[PDB]
């Protein structure tokens, strides 16, 4: 009957109890999200990727939950291809990052997605 | 039959119910319903007034065709009957005297049209399921939640390491049992200040927000605030509230603290099968839940559904809608007798729970979809290799649910599939599917 | 079946309920019984107590001859489970979670034990009926009370206004409505003041001391509280809460504002019907006055009787000996299906209302006896000669009773004729008398 | 001119103002009234929300004929723009940007058709005519 | 025409207003001017005091030549006259009951000398140019501002979001529109919790103190004062306030919160084009900003430049110094109609907005230098390459702005060419040279 | 269409999203300083240059405005290549610190600059 890890169990949300997505798991995702009419965007952090409350310990209030855009929302994208070159482009220029795709339903006003696109070496 | 009116047209502030009346034999329907309108007013400084002007209008009486021989009486009430952004005052004006009448064997609320110029008066849900995600920064699948067992029993430090070794393993939430406030066993600002360091090294342990429903239901207004005041003190991020055995009083100010201090509030509909269960008597919950959206509350109780099958999983399906949407229009097969705009309220987040554990996973996920609280007691705690496993186990079961679904899957038919592939991955999962098959397949 | 015990001795520190079960077809009623009482626990971390102190006992099922075939369940619940004080609390673990199992058709409570243990826990009636008469220096007959009409209707001049004929004419007391909170025609804090002027006027007219229940009821605690503090800055002596519908939480909260303020609290049990009418669901309406006991009040509405009649009279009777009694011994006639020692708790005054005008007065008279409220709407509002008219017919009435019953005479048959006498020497009341008999001998 | 909404049916919670606009020579009505409405909105971020809830529409656009050449755009503005129970929200909202707009020699606000869900955030007179006529007992004449 | 005094010799203890009255045909100048003044007094009771020391003098009547046939009469008030410290005071005395009369087509104020011994009367900017730059430690440039855009549109996560990739990105300051408040689609308090996270997050990344202006803005004086003190509790830098619409009495409680409290305020002057853009009737920015300057305010709106041309130019510079400086000396083509000395009060720093990306900024640096905000809500947001990009293309330009003339150049003439230089070496900047260039050369 | 570093861009304030000033820049800035009447001086940052917040975080409140003073004001000084001489001792000193020119206006009692002089190894 096993223990599940205290130490390095970190999760990224969404789909990060699942094994790692295969470019193709990835695919059909941002493949989804624009099924659906979300637009996609890619958010980075390079710098401790986990929410932490610093600033302010109030009810609701913590410190970690934004990240960097990388570029845009992919406002009207229909090839979820055209997507992953920008994980892929992002990741050059971080290999340090943590990278995660994000979609908004401007429908509703409001962020719909979060995967976990990269996690950084040993993650 | 000054108050049964065929040819009233509605006004766009109306507070319109449609009763179920069971009339006493002899009593004509027409009768029937006037009946439940004229539970509005009776006579004489009546001159001074025109009554005319605050009175029920039993304006249409239809055919419970087949169910027995009941009818759905439309009454329509006007808007200066109630107090602005009073529950308390909306159900003692309409459930308040009608179900007692001589000439009614029994009467039931079956909805509400609460007009949008009385939904104005309300604050709502001190959240509601979009700022609570953005809060939480939680997208993508339902959240997940586990309930400490047993409710009554353990000890604080006990209740609290419960608390942790769920959350840890990747449930969202943990929920104090309706039955738990102060209790000689435990006592409330222990069981707090344990669930809050329980949730604090749970969360610095995955680094997702983790929280625990602290239930701040009381005796009395002032401890019920006292509570609240306290899982503010520890930053913590959700109370809750029973909101029929509380009141909708001390609700509706539980949920204005909340806004006011940015504490989400789950609340649970303990009691609520004393007035909903019965057919032909009570009030149907999904008017109990309108009054919820409205007194406020960010998740509410809607029970589970694979068990309480199809059919009736459309009136569940009904309310949901009525809790989570701006507008949700006319459609009496899912209970929805009347239209209802909610002009801005923000939605709450069902909480399904009861009976489940995983192959209830993609029916869960495809009864609710996103936007619900999946809330597992045994589910999570009855597995063989404790408290966190279970979590695992629970939770990659809905994250496999929410990736079937995104690469087009249908959990309807593919479900218990589904479920079948990931086991196979999972070490934790596969001993919760055993136990599962111990009575599945 | 480890809920079910046959084998259980009751402790004096237990709630006990008696539930009529009525199970689903093939419900063992042993396993009815256990079904009830199990909701109480479930297990595993349950190794870290002994669930054996914290569950429900089905010590005994009695079967309901005749009445179809349901079962009176006897649980047993321990003190432990219970927050202190707290109707919120034993109403959230008892009628919390079992009304709405599979395996039950309709469950209903009927009774339950409070222990005194459990009874110290509460504040009860902030006054209560000795105090009460104590204060309002009123002795020797049920008091008087006139119910405004209509209730949502004029302004806040004219409510005052019936409100001081009403009382000048001899009633002692006048009710704002359930309804009645702060809405567009008449908001409360004017109602308040009119209401004030109109009750210190009609006291210097009469010389006996005069009130109106001004409801205290809105849709958050905070609210509630606010009303009730403006009736003490008026020195008026008693306030209103409908405590169904604004909640046990908030009225536990009002009833311990009057306290330590010394106004009287009418409690108005508006939704009740809802929880409390039918037979086989909901909560008898001796426990919803159990509950309000403990709670606090110190006037609880208890309906009318002559209308409703006899063997149901005589739980009528078993209820209003549960509100104003020290200790109702075990009765399961007057459906007392329990011993209740109070241990000083104070009484609440039974209010009667509905249906009541004059040959109704020797009946009430006696089934209530002097410690009732008789309150009146048309019984008083709608006489002939109006308002103060009215309140003199229905009072000279009542004293006629009084005296009757005094020197020997039996209301039960005499009364028809008592009333006869009265008349007879009084216009105001012989003209009471002529309506009376537009529908009379 | 997407703004400019000949087309639009209003709802009934809709603040809706008829402002009389004295265009600058050479802009047309039509552009006059949707500039008035306009000054609602302007976009990027805006493919995250739809501003086509959060727009006015300059529905009707009539002709103050004779008391020079003028004209009573009739804008309408959704529920949602408004704080609940707040004059300085609403007085924000509308008289708040729009009266300095270049294009716009002289525009004037005439009247607001203020819905009664929006009417219904409001307290309103602590008393009123009625209620302060029963607390000072003055019936039949003008007070002085 | 015992108010319109030719020979008045003024007190330094007089408020002197400058009105621009338009008569009526026929009105002689003279009696025009004096009818002005009057509107300070009329008589009876008037022999129990001197009205002789509570009247407006018109002391002064000059032509305005060419702009029509309108004159500037000089109206000189008592110190008395006024209450210390309201503003809501002085304008009630002065544009209070004058600008209505029959006699005057319209009349218009155009400045007031405010005399000292009133200024002393005044907390003034609870901060003011100064300790704001030492606050925030920024000197050498203007500073530069976002505004998020939509205004009313997105959520609090999404306003959230705006403000930090734009703080990111170099700008010092975000700004809530003046429309935000708390409305159905972004409530304050969240907005305030989410744009603090964005605000502290920016400013760790770039290590310059970054801060959000806040709309403390509501609908009464206490919700107003809640929503500050919540940005109290953030150690939030700055809020705002439009103080037309939400008024002067409570524009100056915002004031002597912050300056008890430390925040800085961001004085947004919507609604002054109703009162302030026509020329012959109404009250001239400049008053509208004196007014400010001594109500409270650390940032006022003055508009921009760089669109409505030089002549005006000279009044905006009229204003900006009266706003900014200790003593603005009589200069009639500025529009500066007295001397003015501010005897110590705080300066505030004149916001520019509307119009402007990047060819403004030489001129705009030049128009105002260093003591001003610029603030961008399409300069940044309408760039190209998002948010981010955009700040760092405003900034870039600034600062090569900044160098350019502290190497002597003359940004009026080399500026469009000085922004030349500076494309060519940023690419973030060119790509918005670029979108500048769809329209620029 | 590109992105702007989440790592690394640590500001200065004025000037700092420029270029590097070569001394000639760097000179003409004290040149300018000089000829407006400011006294010009030099502030050294050698424990972490960026303001934070640890003792207190109330409104306005922030640790790290205040370096510590290289010498004095250049109180009467005409000649700005005095100055840098100053920048290049210090640097000598303090390889480690960040240097900024700071000057005072003693007309309106206001320091009035402050541009980063000497960004340390790799800043």
């Amino acid at each position: 009957m096993q223990v599940w890890p205290p130490i390095n169990k970190k999760k990224y949300e969404t789909l990060s109890y699942l094994p790692d997505l295969s470019q193709e798991q990835l695919l059909s995702e941002v493949e989804y999200l624009l099924k659906n009419g979300w637009v996609p965007c890619l958010e980075f952090e390079t710098e401790h990727g986990f929410v932490y409350r610093e600033n302010n310990k109030s009810p609701g209030y913590y410190d970690g939950r934004y990240w960097t855009m990388w570029k845009l929302p992919m406002f009207g994208c229909t090839d979820a291809t055209q997507v992953l070159a920008e994980v892929e482009e992002a990741k050059k220029a971080y290999p340090q990052a943590w990278i995660r795709i994000i979609g908004f339903d401007n429908v509703r006003q409001v962020q719909c997605i979060s995967f976990i696109a990269y996690k950084p070496e040993g993650y | 039959l000054t108050y049964y009116t065929p040819e009233y047209q509605t006004k766009d502030t109306d507070i319109l119910a449609a009763f179920r009346v069971t009339p006493q034999p002899g009593v004509p329907p027409e009768e029937a319903g006037a009946a439940v309108a004229a539970e509005s007013s009776t006579v004489w400084t009546d001159g001074l007034t025109s009554l005319d002007r605050y009175k029920g209008r039993c304006y249409r009486i239809e055919r419970v065709v087949g169910e027995k021989d009941q009818y759905i009486a439309y009454v329509a009430y006007p808007l200066d009957l109630f107090e602005e952004g009073s529950v308390t005052n909306m159900f003692t004006s309409i459930v308040g005297n009608v179900f007692g009448f001589k000439a009614l064997r029994a009467l039931r609320l079956e909805d509400l049209r609460i007009p949008p110029a009385y939904v104005k008066t309300f604050q709502g849900p001190p959240h509601g399921i979009q700022v609570e995600r953005d809060k939480l920064n939680k997208y993508g699948r339902p959240l997940l939640g586990c309930t400490i067992k047993p409710k009554l029993g353990l000890s604080a430090k006990n209740y609290g390491r419960a608390v942790y070794e769920c959350l840890r393993g990747g449930l969202d939430f943990t929920k104090d049992d309706e039955n738990v406030n102060s209790q000689p066993f435990m006592r409330w600002r222990d069981r707090f200040l344990f669930c809050a360091e329980a949730l604090y090294k749970a969360e610095a342990e995955t680094g997702e927000i983790k929280g625990h429903y602290l239930n701040a239901t009381a005796g009395t207004c002032e401890e019920m605030i006292k509570r609240a005041v306290f899982a503010r003190e520890l930053g913590v991020p959700i109370v809750m509230h029973d909101y029929l055995t509380g009141g909708f009083t001390a609700n509706t100010s539980l949920a204005h603290y909340c806004r006011d201090n940015g504490l989400l509030l789950h609340i649970h509909r303990a009691m609520h099968a004393v007035i909903d269960r019965q057919k032909n008597h009570g009030i149907h919950f999904r008017v109990l839940a309108k009054a919820l959206r409205m007194s406020g509350g960010d998740h509410i109780h809607s029970g589970t559904v694979v068990g309480k099958l199809e059919g009736e999983r459309d009136i569940t399906l009904g309310f949901v809608d009525l809790l989570r949407d701006d507008f949700v229009e006319q459609d009496r097969s899912r209970g929805i007798y009347f239209t209802q705009d909610w002009v801005s309220l923000p939605g709450v987040l069902p909480v399904a729970s009861g009976g489940i554990h995983v192959w209830h996973m993609p029916a869960l996920t495809e009864i609710f979809g996103d936007d619900s609280v999946l809330q597992f007691g045994g589910g999570t705690l009855g597995h063989p290799w404790g408290n966190a496993p279970g979590a695992v186990a629970n939770r990659v079961a809905l994250e496999a649910c929410v990736k079937a679904r995104n690469e087009g899957r249908d959990l309807a038919q593919e479900g218990n599939e589904i479920i079948r592939e990931a086991c196979k991955w999972s070490p934790e999962l596969a001993a919760a599917c055993e136990v599962w098959k111990e009575i599945v397949f």
